[PDB]
């Protein structure tokens, strides 16, 4: 029986970049039942800080809520793991809220079929709750995809930083699939959003 | 054009779009340095604390951000984007005229140095706009000559810090063409 | 005979932003060799200007490089006509560079001929301009086809790829584009690109 082998820090991500999360992956437990815990130091600060919340994100996390994310600050995290036999602790993971942001899927998908003359599907959907778009804080540019009901090649659309996108070169007939999904001005795609469906007139 | 009149609202406008302009551009001129040079090795251990505004009283969350003087955050831009025009200017010219057959990282280097003045302009018209009853830390060092960890860990964090602030500038720029044009509704 | 110049200015594009050119038409000559030259002076500063280029882009034209082009202060353009024994003054033309953009024809027009019914799939890519680039985005897309005479237009709300189904099979097809900013006029229809539809 042995101390923990060392502990893996791999995954940070900001949902919002307000707040962000790190996951931790334990070491061997050299046998025995393993404590773990996280620290920290902030850039700038010479003063080490233990996680604020090994609850909020679930098993193996530390979530930091607004009062502890601060953006535009390089963070030294370390993960320590301790058994009876011994302690040890992970290599130091130096990470930057700025760019470990990424957003929930899109909601709110809606399909309508409208006219203006000639016939467009125009897809409107809306921003995660979490992300704050409104105050321009949180920027956000969107994508969308269509393809047929049995299709292996969809179709993408930029849309820019609209919630809403209008499509032209629709076949009338067959019915579409459509999805879409969000990017920060800078930043990672998101999961696609629950597919909407809806078939076209002749 | 009906308006002359050189609206504060178009002025935002134009100051976002080059603002996050420079920021794409010095991202990836980042990126174009990393993989030909860092990649690893063992950087950012000597790039903490090694930007030039980080004395600056720059707002570090969105909470701080909100609770700022919208005269005082534009002055506060001003001050980086001008601090910012010397190191700019040597990147160009140590990666033009000292590098020994440079790459592609210079004409995207020329981008930003350009278009980063071009913004000051802009910046400098709309902190006009808006009268400031009140009224900025240099330093741009870099060495010549890439061998030598030492000469490109500085170039590294020249470029760590410019990704950093252009960003700043490009997240400010946004937070505050919705609030004072927007009305925070945007 | 004096030189009642009656200049009246034509108008002022810009392709991408950066640069912009000034038409003008001439006065009215009067019965003598008259000179035209295009002053202007952006408002703030009492300081007048000649125009930097005469030459590059048209006879009666003024061109203005990068240089002497900003996207931050509003131009006054005056036209003035000039012989022996008179001279004239145009109506001044205030002009914002970014309110004045007719940008060049979409680059890059591809004509994929995709695969069942055989569509062609119409694929293009945005001028180049410090907004699309990657960027702030407004840009609306129209794109003509014709056989070998009248033209079937479709216009691609802000998409870069259109598809366009049942054609006349064993023909070939031309097809052009063009594309339109907030407040900016309609570009040129692009260099015809041609399709041969499969037999």
């Amino acid at each position: 029986q042995s101390p923990p082998g060392k502990p893996e820090i791999h995954k940070c991500r900001s949902p919002d970049k307000e707040t962000f999360t790190c996951w931790w992956n334990p070491g061997t437990d050299g046998g025995l039942p393993t404590n773990y815990s996280l620290t920290y130091s902030k850039e700038g600060e010479k003063t080490t800080y233990e996680c604020p919340d090994y609850k909020t994100s679930g098993p193996n996390s530390c979530f930091f809520s607004k009062q502890y994310t601060s953006i535009w600050k390089i963070y030294i995290i370390t993960v320590n793991a301790t058994n009876q036999m011994g302690s040890s602790s992970s290599d130091p993971l130096y990470v930057d809220v700025t760019y470990i942001v990424e957003p929930e899927p899109p909601r709110n998908l809606t399909l309508e079929v409208k006219q203006l003359k000639k016939t467009y599907l125009w897809v409107k959907w809306s921003p995660p709750t979490i992300t704050d778009v409104k105050t321009g804080w949180f920027t956000m540019e969107y994508e969308i995809r269509l393809k047929p009901e049995e299709a292996e090649e969809w179709e993408i659309h930029f849309t820019g930083h609209q919630t809403q996108f209008k499509v032209f070169d629709l076949y009338p007939g067959q019915k579409y699939l459509v999805q879409t999904r969000c990017k920060p001005d800078h930043g990672y795609w998101s999961r696609w959003s629950q597919e909407s469906s809806v078939e076209m007139p002749n | 054009p009906i308006c002359c009149q050189v609206t504060l609202r178009d002025l935002f406008d134009r100051a976002v779009v080059l603002s996050h302009y420079i920021h794409n551009l010095s991202s990836e001129m980042f990126s174009e340095f990393d993989k030909r040079y860092t990649h690893g090795r063992g950087f950012i251990t000597k790039a903490i604390n090694s930007c030039h505004t980080s004395s600056l009283a720059t707002p570090e969350d969105k909470e701080q951000a909100q609770q700022m003087n919208q005269k005082d955050f534009l002055s506060l831009i001003v001050s980086i984007l001008r601090s910012w025009n010397e190191p700019l200017y040597h990147l160009v010219t140590e990666v033009r005229g000292m590098q020994e057959a440079p790459e592609a990282i210079l004409s995207k280097a020329v981008e930003i140095e350009e278009q980063t003045k071009r913004l000051l302009e802009g910046m400098e018209l709309i902190v006009s706009q808006v009268h400031p009853e009140t009224k900025y830390p240099v330093w741009s060092g870099l060495p010549s000559l890439a061998d030598e960890e030492s000469r490109l860990s500085a170039y590294y964090n020249l470029l760590h810090c410019l990704r950093r602030d252009s960003h700043k500038i490009d997240n400010y720029l946004k937070l505050l063409k919705c609030r004072i044009i927007h009305n925070n509704n945007c």
